[PDB]
């Protein structure tokens, strides 16, 4: 009985810990979406092509 | 970084064995990775081996079966094989190439690194000072392991070495003097192993609550040989990242490098280089040196790295190239004897031919205890005398013996009974081992302790 | 070893 | 498309205009339609390794392409038949040609298309539903002992549109239609599976149950386990008969890759005549057993492919929810074949001529045994036990084959240094003889036998003590003499099993337990001192000579006529006589 | 002059357009200047046993030609330093990078530049004095104990044309010499 009670309690504890970690993670994602996407798209649209450096004439 | 688009080719001149000849490649690189797409829709990968002119030959990890001469395609990464690395890799398992084995996701690339690694400036090397607790009476009391000491273990085939490695991993740790054990970590690497002794590892290491400080790699025997050669360098690089870029002390364990040598023979045969001694390339010495010398402490950092590999001795031959060279570039060795295994002693360690070159600094008063060195030396010497006395008894008979000989025989018997045998799960602290040693020492009377300084005898013997 | 060297030498053609 | 032969070099065939050919695409050659496969590509110019002699083939002969790699054929009637290394029905061929010789029989099906078996669909199936595949869908209604249940090929799962009713069918007709995608499908009772692949499985599980054999040495020192892997010196064939007879083996597969011809005729004659008597009904063991014959006569690639064909067959029957006990005749001859072909290709070799990839191929052959959970809706398990043979080379320990084999095999037994007695076939080499399954089986042992637990250790102690003292004896206390004479008795009686006589043809584990208990209890109460307990050894021998003779003659109690109870009683009476002698000593 | 890479196979490198190359002449390969040795000569083609790690080397990479065989640099500042056997120093490379690892692309001078040495010419030598090889012409206090005297090397001799005065010099030229009616060759303390 002691084992079963402790196991149930610890299961609840770890579930809550995972839940709050996930929630804080979601909040941090919500904090920073537009900046990353703007940077990514802005540097993607760049091309700046060039030939292979070792080409000889 | 790279901004140019990746290329694709379909020119396949031919195939010979596990290699594939291509042509019309613009500025191919030496060891750049490529992918393969069979016409039926399967995916593959390989590494460029040799390059000449516009031609470039490539080896394939998963085999060359089913390749079509005209209906295949390939793609060029345009870069050398890099690895994703991160401190959160703990608790995970991989297959050598980095593909997860468990049901977890792909590792986020906190950083990219070159697998080949770099040499270390000798000026920055710092002499190892401290000692790592292992939980085994033989490895801790009779011998020792410093923070940087590279100690291989020899063991003939069919003897229980994987069990020793597993118990070392389970019971690894640092000496509790009173920046704690949380800094310690483990990177375990097993190569060329049966599916048994692999399920065993992945299960047992999970069953003892230790995945919080373990990063594990598996490579079954049936896997590609190139995976085998690649894996240990991957392990060493992740160890270097976790130990030096982040302040940690890391214990790397390698299993059965003889299979690594076999893979080296494989790649040598593929390139058609002339074999030498016992069918091994001459440069394997320098190759093994590259896989070694990634240990020791470094100034400006508080971390450490320590390698403990394992080898399979062919037919108990010390003069075989593998163990001989390993001894030439390692600082000691621990033996495992067949007779002890037949005696049902779970740790079969034979501590007589073994020797650790850095005992004098790994222990001391600031370390585990002052009396440790004296106790160890006395134990070794009296065990040698006890074996000699058993040899004496073999002929002279028990009635021709003295009381001293009886003391030696009884001490020897109790010594293999208690000091050597541990049990598959008994995690002994260092102080406990020294206490057991003192109890065994007390059997002899005071005067015979020739190796013990008098002050220590007065302090501890009573 | 000498045999192998010779066969490689001939194979170079 | 068609091609032309550009050159011939023994079993090698260069050809041209072979653009688009695959890596292992089978190909027919010449007007005799000799079978071969691609090996090397050099642009359009390729190389082909053939499976028969090339004498008479000329330049410019036609070369026909096919669209499949090497593959085996599957279905009913495999059990009870005999096959070549590339799955030729030898018996049917000799029947059709009515000639002793094997012609160029390039066209013959593995299984007859005329014999009809009574197909029975599973009742749980309903036509026109969306079951989306699953493996088992029907069953062969009867064979002698084992029903050939039918499954769906892997990688091919789909809904149902038609199932045939119960009825007799020749396996050339279709019983399934599983369109499911706008593309119609049809499957008969026959399948094709590439040999060198691996049939996927749902899961693999650790070993959970032992394996029984008749040999005392295997049972006591290095027990085998169901779903296990092992290697045994090739110095023996009775072991296949014994395991099929007594152990829990459903199907047997025996493969002679390179056996001698006369021994192979011996096996062919003797094997079918044997019987099983499963439940009092005398039933031929051949009904539960299939063979793959290949003597040294056949060319190289037949020997190369026999092993893979056998392993594919064993895997296929493992998937059918059974237990299979395979034995290979030898692996050294396979290695010699690999050496020969590598030398033919002019690829540079490694030590002892063996190609470097030998270890990789040996790994490929292994790591296919083990208990597994099949891939299907109906749950079931299948076990594969592999028993390879390492024929003693000249360099026993130094053979690369042996070194690679010791790096993989879980349980190994081997011969010691070649003794003066060349007929010491059940020997033991303590240098390299070991096992790796004691951990997963002690829990099983504890529920049946518990006396042996220290005895197995003590026997090793005694033997190693004798081995230590023997060289000193050759170049002397009485206890030494007791130790060495006990070890000599153990070697003379416990080892050196006959096999070809009924009284040692088979030995139940209980007979071994009794005889070993007596033989070791002799020492357990004679080594307590130079006397019976704390005289000399010569006095002990002179006192108990009849005891030693009776200890030696334990071996002759035949289990066939004498049941377990009678042999146990005789051993116990002899033990009581030994006790009486101890009391008077 | 320069060359181009043609093929790579481990520590072997065959490079084309190496007409005029010399046996045992050191070379530099790739953008990261890895050091190798000439082993085989065939037409304009050449073979190079590069002893550093080979990876990422592509076809057509530049191949700088070093016009000397394996040698050793000398002069002041030698003593008390650390060397790795190919004259590549260790003390100065721990600084200036602050990296525990040795970079592959290391080509620093064996002896540190930009250090004065308090050169004192010999007071017995005038413009015109006919000298021989291995002849001391100055003295340097490399430390407080042993004086690292400078001398013209062997295979050089003749009538001096100019001597530098006493003073401080950062491993620069000190002597001029116009023997054999050739050029007025100049010699520093290296």
């Amino acid at each position: 009985q002691a084992a079963m009670g402790s196991q149930g309690n610890l299961s609840a504890e770890v579930e809550q810990a995972t839940r709050r970690q996930v929630q804080g993670m979601q909040s941090s994602q919500q904090r920073n979406r537009e900046r990353v996407l703007a940077q990514l798209l802005g540097m993607v649209c760049e091309v700046r092509p060039q030939v292979h450096p070792n080409y000889r004439v | 970084y790279l901004s140019q688009p990746r290329l694709t080719y379909k020119t396949v001149s031919g195939v010979n064995g596990p290699l594939v000849i291509l042509d019309h490649v613009k500025f191919p690189r030496y060891a750049e990775i490529v992918h393969l797409t069979l016409p039926d829709g399967t995916k593959r990968s390989g590494q460029v081996l040799e390059v000449s002119g516009s031609k470039a030959v490539v080896q394939v990890f998963e085999g060359t079966s089913g390749i079509d001469a005209k209906k295949t395609s390939c793609e060029f990464t345009g870069d050398i094989l890099r690895t994703p690395v991160s401190e959160d890799m703990l608790g995970r398992v991989f297959n050598g190439s980095g593909k997860p084995i468990d049901r977890g996701p792909v590792v986020l690339a906190e950083d990219f690194l070159d697998i080949m690694g770099q040499p270390i400036n000798p000026q920055c090397r710092i002499y190892p000072e401290e000692m790592i607790q292992t939980g085994i009476s033989a490895i801790d009391g009779m011998n020792s392991i410093a923070r940087g000491q590279k100690i291989p273990i020899f063991s003939a085939a069919g003897l229980p070495h994987n069990e020793i490695a597993a118990q070392i991993c389970r019971q690894a740790g640092l000496v509790k003097k009173s920046y704690s054990e949380e800094n310690f970590a483990i990177v375990f690497a097993a190569m060329g192993v049966n599916m048994e002794t692999a399920r065993f590892f992945k299960s047992d290491f999970e069953e003892n609550g230790s995945m919080d400080n373990v990063c594990l790699f598996l490579n079954l025997a049936n896997d590609p040989t190139i995976e085998r050669i690649i894996t240990p360098r991957l392990a060493l690089t992740t160890a270097e990242f976790l130990a030096y870029q982040c302040e940690k002390h890391v214990l790397v364990i390698l299993t059965d490098m003889s299979s690594y040598a076999e893979a080296l023979r494989e790649v040598s045969a593929a390139r058609e280089e002339v074999p030498g001694r016992r069918g091994f390339p001459g440069y394997m010495y320098t190759d093994l040196a590259t896989i070694y010398e990634r240990a020791g402490r470094v100034e400006g950092r508080n971390g450490s790295i320590t390698q403990i590999p394992i080898l399979t001795m062919p037919n108990d031959d010390i003069t075989h190239p593998i163990p001989d060279l390993t001894g030439y570039i390692t600082e000691g060795q621990i033996y495992v004897d067949r007779q002890l295994h037949n005696r049902q002693i779970y740790p079969p360690i034979n501590v007589l031919p073994s020797l650790s070159r850095l005992m004098k600094s790994a222990i001391g008063e600031g370390m585990t205890r002052k009396d440790h060195a004296d106790v160890s030396n006395q134990l070794y010497a009296c065990y040698a005398i006890g074996k000699d006395v058993q040899a004496m008894k073999a002929v002279v008979g028990e009635e021709a013996l003295t009381s001293d000989d009886l003391l030696y025989l009884e001490f020897l018997q109790k010594f293999e009974k208690n000091f050597i045998t541990q049990g598959p799960y008994e995690n002994r602290t260092v102080y406990e081992t020294l206490d057991i040693g003192w109890q065994l020492l007390r059997i002899f009377p005071k005067e015979m302790l020739k190796r013990i300084p008098q002050s220590t005898l007065s302090e501890f013997y009573p | 070893f000498y045999r192998l060297k010779k066969i490689q030498e001939k194979k170079k053609i | 498309t068609f091609g032309y032969v550009h050159g011939v070099s023994g079993p090698v065939v260069t050809a041209c205009d072979m653009a688009g050919a695959a890596m292992y695409e089978l190909v027919r050659v010449g007007h005799s339609e000799l079978v071969g496969e691609i090996i090397r590509l050099e642009g359009d110019m390729a190389t082909i390794q053939v499976y028969e002699e090339t004498s008479g083939v000329s330049v410019g002969d036609p070369v026909l392409r096919t669209g499949k790699p090497l593959s085996v054929e599957l279905g009913p009637g495999i059990m009870g038949a005999i096959f070549d290394g590339i799955q030729r029905p030898l018996s049917d061929i000799s029947s059709q040609t009515q000639s002793i010789y094997i012609p160029r029989g390039v066209n013959v099906s593995a299984l007859s298309r005329d014999i009809k078996w009574e197909f029975i669909p599973s009742k749980n199936l309903r036509v026109g539903s969306h079951i989306t595949g699953g493996d088992i869908y029907g069953i062969v209604n009867e064979n002698s002992l084992i029903k050939h249940k039918i499954m769906l090929p892997p990688r091919n799962r789909g809904s149902v549109t038609y199932i045939a009713p119960p009825g007799n069918y020749d396996a050339s007709d279709v019983v399934l239609e599983l369109e499911f995608e706008g593309v119609k499908e049809k499957f008969s009772m026959v399948q094709v599976w590439p040999v060198r692949q691996v049939r996927p499985v749902t899961e693999k599980l650790p070993a959970n149950h032992p394996l029984l054999t008749g040999q005392r040495v295997l049972d006591a020192l290095f027990p085998c386990v169901q779903g296990g892997t092992t290697a045994i010196p090739g110095a023996k064939t009775v072991i296949s008969q014994s395991l099929s007879k007594y152990s829990n083996s459903d199907v047997i597969i025996y493969v002679g890759c390179g056996e001698r011809g006369n021994e192979m005729s011996e096996v062919l004659r003797d094997f079918p005549e044997l019987t099983m008597e499963v439940d009092g009904k005398v039933e031929s063991i051949m009904k539960r057993t299939a063979l793959v014959a290949n003597t040294s006569n056949m060319p190289v690639a037949a020997r190369e492919a026999s092993i893979y064909t056998g392993i594919t067959l064993s895997e296929y029957f493992r998937d059918m929810g059974y237990h299979v006990s395979m034995m290979a005749d030898s692996t050294s001859r396979w290695a010699e074949a690999l050496r020969e072909i590598s030398g033919r290709l002019a690829e540079m070799p490694a030590d002892s001529g063996y190609p470097a990839y030998l270890g990789a191929r040996l790994a490929s052959f292994y790591e296919r045994a083990g208990r597994v959970k099949c891939l299907g809706n109906p749950e079931r398990e299948g076990s594969v036990s592999i028993v390879g043979a390492v024929s003693p080379p000249g360099g026993d320990f130094s053979d690369p084959v042996t070194s690679a084999t010791l790096g993989i095999v879980q349980v190994f037994w081997g011969l010691d240094k070649k003794l003066a007695q060349r007929k010491h076939f059940p020997s033991v080499n303590w240098l390299i003889s070991y096992s790796k399954y004691m951990r997963a089986l002690d829990e099983y042992y504890d529920k049946h036998f518990t006396e042996f637990v220290p005895l197995r250790t003590k026997a090793k102690e005694i033997l190693q003590e004798e081995e230590d003292l023997a060289e000193i004896v050759q170049l002397l206390a009485e206890t030494d003499k007791i130790t060495l004479e006990v070890a000599k008795l153990i070697k003379d009686d416990f080892l050196q099993q006959n096999g070809y006589t009924p009284y040692d043809r088979f030995c139940p584990f209980y007979k071994t337990v009794g005889m070993l208990s007596n033989m070791i209890s002799f020492y357990d109460m004679a080594r307590r001192a130079v006397e019976t307990t704390a005289i000399t050894w010569s006095i002990i021998r002179e006192h108990m000579g009849e005891i030693l003779y009776k200890l030696s003659s334990m071996k002759f109690k035949d289990p066939v006529k004498d049941g377990e109870a009678k042999i146990k009683a005789d051993y116990a009476q002899l033990l009581e006589d030994m006790q009486n002698a101890f009391r008077s000593l």
